[PDB]
């Protein structure tokens, strides 16, 4: 009945020394039918990534929607959109929907071509813009994840660290969660070279 | 330049008069009404020998009681007999009877004037209207590009009419029956067409009360054509 | 309300009641339940009795002008569909339609469509729709062949109404025949179930169980 | 001139020259009398025919059970404001319960000819109408032009050659008015106004159309054998 | 309509569907083909509310279609498949959504490999090597799960296959009246006759 | 919206917007349309003022309106797309409503009518496109073959030519085609079309395209070198 | 009225032209020259910029080079600002279609929309037409790569070798007697500049009055590359032909 | 909440007899258990010899007939005076319903008159439109009351030959004029009897070839 | 669809020989609260037509200005406005049945019960009823509210039937109508004791009687009235 519980799921990202990490978990299902293990949440449009949970059709949606709009973006201003920036377009793009949303929880996760600066952000299904300096946290186990990111987490943490603070937030909480899991995948993003992990979890 | 809705200093539409010119250039088609039914006639006027004279289709069925024969531009009809079928349809549906032949014309005629700046321009297509029903019996009608419909006893339309219309004068009366009435379409298609009267170069259709409307097959109009050649030479 | 349609060699045999209800008042015994769409197709009648007569007839309008446009017998599939895309244009709105639409042409032999106003339509060789329809489908099934002739047809689908009538409490009053070939339907009459009853009663040996 | 192109184009000397032509219409159109007592109102109309094989195109139209016209010029046009006669007697009694009044019935007439003579695009009517009609203040006359100019007569004509009926109907004016009661001798006077516009042709069974409305008489048309009695 | 199964082998798409029709009290037909052929190697089977399914069926039919006469080339089945999320996507947030899901199964041409999507009526798209809709899945998802092997022969899916719809015909409380099955390979679309 | 009555009549009672658009379909490349006993095929013209053009993807004169319709047509390029593009999708609407594809005359019937449309439309011009139509209808042996112009009107024809110097062709055709006995195959029926463009077109090297159509959906375009062999054979047989 | 002022953009002469599509390509004949050359391996776009000003600048100048998508480029003759309404109509449908199909567009479908829109034009809305003329360079995994030309009647084309603009019929000649089948980028990118530098109407052929891009598949392994040539890499090409 | 319906009460009764048909009700308008008034004319002549009731909520009633007697005028400006014909006029208000259909005329209308053979002729229509030809039929509050009656005194259902015991019917001869005017009578003197909303008055219509002629008749008020 | 707010209670009338009696008190009341005591609920429409509305308040002012603006409407263009072509009473009751049953029919009626009484120009007397539902009907007395359950009975009695009516003068018809309006004052919780009353005769035309008070009232018999069964003192 509630469409962001419907197919399950979640997405974390956290910040460390000149890098972010952005992690989801693989896991599409029908309320208790689990569906695909493949269903990867984190997309990316040039150095920009963003997770999105919630309703899987609205994340296919939106995905497609944001690619769309990055594309015809580079083309008119001759250059690849910022973290910043794109923020600020999925923001303007889920409020035009406020009488009628898409049922989501984006994530936005990079670091600044220019400055070099590490960035994350987190949005509810309408647009409200979470820029947290430590983490953001989406899906249906957010309170794990809140629990286990408060917990794990300390700043300025080298890429290799930070993978596994990273990973290992996100495998608990989704063992506390039913509709969380079935595989994971971690985002290691540096200001010019991004390493992308397959964890090996429980498959129940 | 100038309106399309505009009158001259006569009082006349300009469009309408100009669309009248342009019937005069379309094929002859001929209409006669007796107590036994009612007979169209047209004139195919094939452009070339390697067009097939039998998809030629200017006389056409409106319902089982009303038929209708045209001339002009032949392609502005197709509107008006797709709006005079539905119209008979739809009578049918809302009343379940026979729609009057009077007042299919007349919702056919209604169409006429819509053009402006609605349609572009008038028709420019002439229809004789054919039919019967119980209240007036077998007519037939003229139906104009200027909204105006005429019954007749015997109409004429199209290129060869004036020639056509003089001849109807001398040989229509009240007894005809509908074998002679056949016959005096065919002789006077005969006489203002072109080319030689044949049974692929004209068609015959008629209307009457038990079989409804029905167009000639070539053999049967041959035949008809024929015992015409056979009767002019009988004196 | 009971209507059935079916198949066989012959061609299409249509029957249904005549009985109209409203609540438990019997509001008519008189209904017509067979649409006389033109003289090649038939509709059956329930669900509501308006939105099958209306439309319908409707049907027969558009069928009208799709041969004179076409010059050409409309198929049973065309018509048919015509109907069924029309209803699921109010689909939600409140039509209620349960119904068969049978013919005979040239190019699909005999043709039967159920329709129905959830926009459902379904090609089938025996449809029975209505309150009665599960007592119809009893002696059809059991007694249905491909090569019936069309005097044994007649009777199976009369027989069929006639065992519905009984035992379902809004079905009765009159059986109407119909017999569809390819050169049109043929209407076989009016049967009053209250002496068709009895006179099956005596003749076949059925309903031991009922006291006459 | 160059002041005719379109209705919208006043000339130097302030004239409408597109509703000055749609007038002309009307002259060309075949002949209509209109007369009226204090009891009865009665329309004469000279139907005009194609040729011999051709009907004679009907002139008069029935509005309500106690009004109607008859037309003079392009018939369509007449239709178009007839129909919308129709329908505004009709909203009248559908509404208010209420049969409208002649001189309203004018009013509306020339508000919705006025509309098509001062906009771009559009064309004046081609036609000239009179109106008969009874209503609580007795019997009517209206003459309608598709300048918008209706006017209140005892009687009237419009058409070709109408100048002769109408000189009659002048002459006319205190015994025609007086004729209450008497149906038949008020169409009789109305035969012999229209006959004052005929040249060559005369009046024929199936030439002639007479209507009339009255106290209690419903508005009725007479064609075919029923105006045999006034040849 | 109740059940419809998919399974993609090394060179075929298998897509099997329940026969049986109901209409509240009675079984009205047990020989129902609930798929279309929306190309000539592309196959989609549907299952879902009555009317919608196959006026949504037919007009993805019709629109694919139109494509290929227009641009005289056939769409890969991904592109299909893409096309009728879309749609999907598009008609729940309608006045009326449909209310139809479905499995696509086509041959990839140019690839040389089959391909099944399974789309639900949300427009929920996901790529499988053997899929479902409704509950179907909840009783052959265990036996697929453990005898399926993506370099299985079209006879073995079809042995697999039979036995998914043994496991249905003994637990599952509703009479389906059997399957169609349908192969979607390099030479087409064929029908199995006998199952 | 734009709304000026571009199409009236003329004091002479003529259209001249629909007559000028009959003169850009004489402008136009020639095409013909010959029906055998059991086929149609379909002849074009291809200007070689033209050359260091990419045939692959030059758009074909000839063109699929269903599996077994085609459609070919002489005049404005750019106007044929929207009458191919409309055909296209009514022919698809047919069979979804009627469940059978379109006759050859009904497809030809509804592209006659969006021709005449535009002849009396506000804000339009008429297309200044003359089409021929050519196909078997479902289940049906007959050959069909029909022609479409500006004004709107069409008509089934034996043989049919459209374009520039189809007065010629025309002329050929009318002595050399015999109806009661038509080219019974399928060599005869390409060969008669290939010598009829002969009459007009210059060289017969890439000028002329051919197109077949069969009954039950089977429609197939000549190569260079199958045309190249008619051409060979046609001139053979003339030197004598 | 307002019928009056009406130049009435859709209708036909009494020969059966479209006035101002045929006044239209008058416009785009005095416009600079543009050159696609398809090769095996690729395609080149060259432009000459029209009589430029020394205190332009033209590292962020664009004329004449457009980018559709990643995959179709387009090169411009006749009114710039025309083009651009045209241009971002022609990123939306790619982008449409790629939204929907999810795939790349082929390049002919994106051809012929664009085409159909400048058809429209002409036919109906009483507007007048676009007076642009486009070359079409692209690549799609169908008909691999492809030129195309389209022009204000919107009627297009394939081509092996085209020109647009100014001087067509000298260009045209001698991309004719200079142009083969075989023929490889490095040779075609060479035959582009050295039509340019005859048919000219400058005295001679520059840098910074040139605009020039190429469409290769010498992108790292089965994928293709569009380069926009910079200012710079326009002088050494110039140099390396020979041409200065 | 706003309920745009409501009940008149009133109940009419339509015979079609050999050459002649009657349509019948009684005058009396009610709400709920009040008398609005004991003369409210419930049965209409609509012109061209046909006769109108629209039996129900009395506001879409008299929507009904007004647009129908609206219908019938226009129907003679349209079709150049002609009459219309039971039959004709029967499929006309079939339209005029189901118009409303997703809103209805909350009404049961029975017209009746003479069809194109001179013969009597009732037709019966529901609140969105479905209709028939019958013979006989009884509509509004006391309907449940009146058809079985009519069932037995004009079908003579259930009735047979004495003698025979069941095995022959009572032939079913044709009734007068006066023979039904007496079983229309019985009919609302039975319902005034056994029915609260049934009293007051009965006017009946009847149509014959001559015209339409009206009978009243007092009921009894309480 | 709304919800009335400040109501008017009964309106009640009858048929006497020469003409029509109506009358209706001056409260407007806001539910159970008395609100407003000088609130005019009979409206003539010139000098031949009273219009007594009940209902929702300010539905009536809205019907009040319709009114007013008929009667500029119909003095447009019309040298009879003033005799033959005036209003009747049978037009203005056909108008507002017109915008009643419309306004039904849109789902946002008129939350009135309307009784428009008055004399035709043949002298007729015109009585009739139309309400919320645009339902009509007319009756030698009619009544809306409490004062169809307890008026009608009292004025029934004097005019039973259509031929009662010559045999009623305006003295026993004004009588009825004043004692049926002293029992609404009795029985009727949302009444107040002053009314206003309007007589139409076709011989001495418009009589409007404003600030009328109930009077002669029986209450003596309260004082021995005591407990409510047992009690004695
Ligand atoms: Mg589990
Ligand atoms: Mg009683």
């Amino acid at each position: 009945s509630d469409p962001s519980s419907i197919n399950g799921g979640i997405v974390v990202a956290m910040t460390g020394k000149d890098c972010v990490a952005i992690a989801c978990d693989l896991r599409l299902g029908s309320q208790s039918l689990g569906v695909s293990n493949k269903f990867e949440k984190i997309f990316h449009y040039g150095h920009v990534f963003l997770g999105i949970t919630g309703l899987a059709t609205d994340v296919t949606t939106l995905n497609e929607m944001f690619r769309y709009k990055t594309n015809l973006y580079k083309l008119k201003e001759e250059r690849a959109i910022e973290p910043e920036t794109f923020t600020q377009l999925v923001s303007s793009s889920l409020y035009e929907r406020r009488f009628g949303p898409y049922f989501v929880g984006p994530v936005v996760a990079g670091i600044n071509s220019k400055s070099g600066k590490p960035f994350i952000a987190g949005f509810d299904l309408i647009g409200c813009i979470d820029e947290a300096k430590d983490f953001i946290v989406s899906g249906t186990a957010s309170d794990q994840l809140f629990g286990m990111c408060e917990s794990l987490y300390e700043p300025n943490l080298e890429p290799e660290d930070l993978f596994e603070t990273i990973s290992q937030a996100l495998l608990n909480a989704a063992d506390r969660d039913a509709l969380s899991g079935w595989g994971a995948v971690v985002y290691i993003i540096k200001k010019d070279e991004v390493v992308k992990r397959y964890l090996k979890m429980r498959q129940d | 330049d100038r309106g399309v809705s505009t009158f001259s200093p006569e009082g006349r539409l300009f469009q309408v008069e100009y669309s009248l010119e342009a019937i005069k250039l379309g094929s002859t088609a001929i209409g006669i009404a007796t107590k036994e039914g009612v007979v169209l006639g047209v004139e195919k006027r094939a452009t070339s020998p390697l067009l097939e004279s039998d998809s030629i289709e200017k006389i056409v069925e409106i319902d089982r009681h009303i038929g209708c024969a045209m001339s002009g531009l032949t392609a502005d009809a197709r509107s008006m007999i797709e709006h005079a079928r539905t119209a008979a349809v739809t009578h049918n549906l809302y009343y379940d009877e026979d729609i009057n032949v009077e007042s299919l014309t007349q919702s056919v005629c209604d169409l006429a004037l819509r053009f402006g700046e609605l349609m572009s321009r008038p028709f420019g297509v002439a229809l004789l209207i054919a039919g019967h029903d119980a209240d007036d019996g077998y007519q037939l009608f003229h139906a104009e590009p200027s909204g105006t419909f005429y019954r007749y006893n015997a109409k004429a339309i199209g290129s060869g009419s004036e020639g056509a219309q003089a001849e109807l004068l001398n040989e229509w009366h009240s007894s005809l029956t509908l074998k002679e009435a056949e016959l005096l379409v065919l002789k006077i298609l005969k006489q203002v067409m072109e080319e030689k009267l044949d049974e692929n170069n004209a068609q015959l259709s008629c209307i009457t009360k038990q079989d409804g409307f029905k167009i000639y097959d070539n053999e049967k109009t041959a035949e008809l054509i024929k015992e015409l050649k056979e009767k002019e030479a009988a004196e | 309300t009971t209507t059935l349609a079916f198949r066989f060699q012959g061609g299409i045999i249509v029957a249904v009641d005549s009985r109209a209800t409203a609540g438990n008042w019997v509001a008519s015994q008189t209904v017509k339940k067979v649409i006389e769409i033109n003289p090649f197709l038939l509709g059956t009648m329930a669900g509501g009795a308006v939105d099958c007569q209306f439309w319908e007839t409707w049907l027969g309008s558009q069928c009208r002008l799709h041969e004179l446009r076409e010059k050409e017998r409309i198929s049973v599939a065309a018509a048919s569909k015509i109907l069924s895309n029309l209803v699921y244009q109010y689909k939600g709105a409140g039509l209620s339609m349960g119904t068969m639409i049978c013919g005979y042409t040239r190019k699909e032999g005999p043709t039967i469509y159920y329709v129905d106003s959830d926009g459902t339509r379904l090609k089938g060789d025996i449809f029975c729709v209505g309150s009665g329809q599960t007592f119809a489908y009893g002696v059809l099934d059991s007694n249905y062949k491909w090569d019936l002739s069309v005097e044994d047809a007649l009777y199976l689908g009369k027989r069929s109404i006639l065992a519905a009538a009984h035992r379902d409490a809004y079905s009765g009053g009159s059986v109407n025949l119909y017999h569809v070939t390819e050169d049109g339907w043929i209407y076989h009459g009016n049967h009053d179930v209250g002496e068709l009853f009895w006179k099956v009663k005596e003749e076949e040996g059925s309903f031991n169980n009922v006291i006459g | 001139n160059n002041y005719d192109g379109d209705t919208v184009t006043f000339s130097p000397t302030g004239r409408l020259f597109q509703v000055e032509y749609a007038l002309e219409a009307i002259k060309q159109g075949s002949v209509t009398v209109g007369l009226r007592s204090n009891t009865h109102a009665v329309l004469v109309a000279l139907k005009r025919n194609a040729d011999e094989l051709s009907s004679y195109q009907k002139k008069i139209i029935k509005c309500d059970e106690h009004m109607g016209l008859s037309l003079a010029g392009l018939a369509p046009d007449a239709r178009v404001l007839s129909n919308y006669l129709r329908q505004q007697c009709n909203y009248s009694s559908l509404v208010f319960n209420r049969k409208l009044a002649v001189e309203r019935a004018g009013h509306l007439l020339c508000d919705k000819a006025q509309k098509n003579t001062q906009s771009y695009g559009g064309r004046p009517y081609g036609v000239g109408l009179l109106i008969i009609g009874y209503d609580k203040s007795g019997a009517h006359l209206l003459e309608f032009q598709p300048s918008g100019n209706v006017t209140e007569l005892y009687g009237t004509a419009i058409g070709a050659r109408s100048q002769g009926a109408k000189t009659y109907l002048e002459r006319t004016l205190d015994t025609f008015i007086k004729i209450d009661g008497n149906p038949d001798e008020l169409i009789k006077a109305g035969v012999e106004a229209i006959s004052q516009s005929l040249r060559d042709e005369s009046l024929t069974v199936d030439n002639l159309s007479i209507a009339i409305v009255g106290k209690d008489t419903p508005f009725t048309i007479y064609d075919g054998e029923a105006v045999a009695k006034y040849i | 309509m109740d059940i419809i199964l998919g399974i993609r082998v090394q060179d075929s798409v298998i897509l099997a569907s329940s026969k049986a029709v109901t209409r509240g009290i009675s079984v009205l037909k047990d020989s129902d083909d609930k798929t279309r052929q929306l190309s000539p190697h592309t196959l989609m089977s549907f299952a879902g509310e009555a009317g919608d399914t196959v006026q949504f069926a037919e007009y993805i039919q019709a629109n694919i279609q139109l494509y290929s006469i227009r641009e005289d080339y056939e769409l890969s089945p991904q592109a299909v498949s893409s096309f009728v999320r879309q749609e999907l996507a598009k008609s729940i947030r309608s006045r009326r959504p449909y209310q139809v899901n479905v499995l696509i199964g086509g041959y990839d041409k140019k690839k040389n490999k089959p391909e099944l999507y399974q789309i639900d009526y949300l427009g929920t798209k996901v790529e499988l090597p053997y899929g479902a809709h409704g509950y179907s899945g909840f009783y052959t998802f265990s036996l697929l799960d453990h005898h399926y092997r993506p370099d299985m022969t079209t006879e073995e899916g079809l042995d697999l296959l039979k036995l998914c719809v043994q496991e249905l015909e003994k637990r599952m409380p509703m009479d389906f009246k059997g399957v169609i099955v349908k192969i979607v390979d390099k030479d087409g679309i064929r029908q199995v006759d006998d199952f | 919206g734009y709304d000026r009555a571009l199409s009236i009549f003329s004091p002479d009672g003529h259209i001249f917007q629909v007559e000028y658009a009959l003169e850009a379909v004489k402008r136009g490349t020639c095409a013909v349309g010959v029906k055998g006993k059991n086929c149609v095929v379909l002849g074009c013209e291809r200007r070689s003022t033209l050359k260091l053009q990419d045939t692959r993807i030059t758009p074909s004169k000839v063109s699929k309106i269903d599996s077994h319709v085609v459609l070919s047509f002489s005049g404005l390029n750019a106007d044929s797309r929207i009458l191919i593009e409309k055909a296209r999708v009514e022919a698809q609407s047919h069979r979804l409503t009627l469940e059978d594809p379109v006759t050859v005359e009904y497809l030809t019937r509804y592209v006659a009518g969006v021709q005449q449309r535009y002849t009396q439309s506000g804000g339009v011009r008429p297309f200044g496109v003359s089409t021929l139509i050519a196909g078997f209808d479902p289940r049906d042996d007959e050959p069909k073959l029909y022609q479409t112009e500006p004004s709107g009107i069409y008509s089934s024809w034996s043989a049919q030519t459209i374009g520039r110097n189809s007065k010629t062709v025309r002329e050929f055709l009318e002595k050399n085609y015999d109806r009661k006995e038509p080219p019974a195959t399928v060599e005869e029926c390409v060969k008669l079309t290939v010598r009829s463009l002969l009459e007009v077109v210059q060289t017969g090297a890439k000028n002329i395209e051919i197109t077949v159509v069969k009954p039950d959906s089977d429609i197939v375009a000549l190569s260079s070198e199958e045309i190249n062999q008619y051409v060979t054979q046609i001139e053979q047989e003339k030197q004598e | 009225g307002s019928r009056r002022y009406d130049s009435r953009t859709t209708i036909f002469s009494p020969e059966g032209r479209l006035y101002q599509v045929e006044y239209a390509l008058e416009s785009i004949s005095h416009a600079g020259t543009a050159i696609g050359i398809m090769a095996s391996d690729g395609i080149v776009l060259a432009a000459e910029r029209k009589v430029t000003s020394t205190l332009l600048e033209q590292d962020t100048s664009t004329e004449k080079l457009y980018k559709l998508n990643d995959k179709i480029a387009v090169a411009v003759a006749g009114l710039t600002a025309d083009a651009e309404i045209l241009i971002n109509t022609a990123r939306i449908h790619a982008q449409n279609y790629l939204k929907t199909y999810n795939e790349d567009i082929p390049v002919e479908i994106l051809v012929r929309r664009l085409s159909d829109i400048k058809q429209g034009y002409t036919q109906h809305g009483g507007l007048r037409p676009f007076g642009v003329s486009f070359i079409y360079a692209g690549y799609d995994d169908r008909y691999g790569y492809q030129l195309y030309t389209s022009n204000p009647s919107g009627n297009y084309t394939g081509w092996k070798a085209i020109s647009v603009g100014a001087n067509t019929s000298a260009a045209q000649t001698l991309l004719q007697m200079d142009y083969k089948d075989d023929m490889k980028v490095d040779d075609a990118i060479e035959l582009a500049l050295k039509t340019l530098s005859k048919t000219t109407d400058s005295s001679a052929l520059t840098y910074d009055r040139l605009e020039f891009a190429t469409i290769r598949k010498g992108a790292n392994d089965g994928e293709v590359y569009q380069k926009i040539f910079k200012p710079q890499e326009i002088k050494d090409i110039l140099v390396k032909t020979g041409i200065t | 909440q706003f309920n745009p319906y409501g009940d008149n009460g009133g109940t009419i009764l339509g015979i079609a007899g050999e050459d002649f048909a009657v349509l019948a009700g009684d005058t009396r308008n009610i709400t709920d258990y009040s008398i609005n008034s004991r003369y409210e004319p419930k049965v209409f002549d609509c012109g061209d010899n046909i006769v109108m009731s629209a039996n129900g909520f009395a506001a879409d009633g008299d929507a009904l007939v007004k647009r129908f007697k609206n219908s019938v005028k226009w129907y003679h400006f349209d079709h150049n005076d002609k009459k219309l014909s039971i039959n004709s006029a029967a499929r006309n208000i079939q339209h005029l319903l189901y118009g409303k259909r997703f809103f209805p005329y909350y009404v049961h209308t029975i017209i009746a008159g003479l069809d194109e053979d001179g013969k009597g002729a009732v037709y019966s229509f529901d609140p969105v439109g479905s209709y028939e030809r019958e013979q006989c039929r009884a509509g509004g509050a006391a309907a449940s009351l009146i058809m079985p009656f009519l069932d037995n005194q004009v079908n003579f259902k259930n009735q047979y030959e004495p003698g025979t015991n069941g095995k022959v019917k009572k032939p079913l001869k044709y009734l007068s004029v006066e023979e039904v005017i007496k079983l229309v009578r019985d009919s609302f003197t039975s319902a005034t009897e056994r029915h609260i909303q049934v009293g007051d008055g009965l006017e009946i219509l009847i149509v014959t070839k001559d015209g339409v002629r009206k009978e009243f008749y007092e009921l009894k008020r309480d | 669809t709304q919800q009335p707010i400040v109501t008017g209670t009964s309106v009640i009338s009858m048929k006497y020989d020469n003409g029509v009696i109506i009358a209706a008190d001056n409260l407007g009341s806001y539910g159970s609260l008395l609100r407003f005591n000088g609130v005019e609920r009979l409206i003539p429409v010139g000098d031949n037509t009273v219009v007594g509305i009940s209902g929702d308040i300010s539905d009536m002012q809205h019907i009040e200005r319709l009114l007013k603006d008929l009667v500029t409407e119909n003095a447009y263009d019309n040298p009879l406005a003033d005799a033959e072509e005036a209003l009747e009473p049978s037009y203005i009751f056909e108008y507002l049945a017109t915008v009643m049953y419309q306004r039904r029919s849109k789902m946002n009626p008129l939350w009135n019960a309307i009784i428009v009484a008055g004399v035709q120009s043949n002298g007729d007397q015109f009585l009739r009823y139309v309400n919320l539902l645009g339902v009509t009907y007319s009756s030698p007395t009619l009544a809306t509210g409490f004062g169809a359950h307890m008026a009608n009975p009292l004025l029934r009695k004097v005019v039973d039937r259509e031929s009662d009516i010559p045999k009623t003068t305006v003295q026993v018809a004004e009588e009825a109508i004043v004692n049926a309006m002293r029992v609404l004052y009795y029985r009727d919780a949302r009444s107040s004791r002053n009314f206003s009353l309007a007589i139409i005769d076709k011989n001495t035309g418009l009589t409007f009687k404003k600030n009328l008070q109930v009077e002669n009232m029986k209450w003596d018999f309260a004082k021995d009235i005591k407990g409510y069964g047992t009690q004695k003192i």
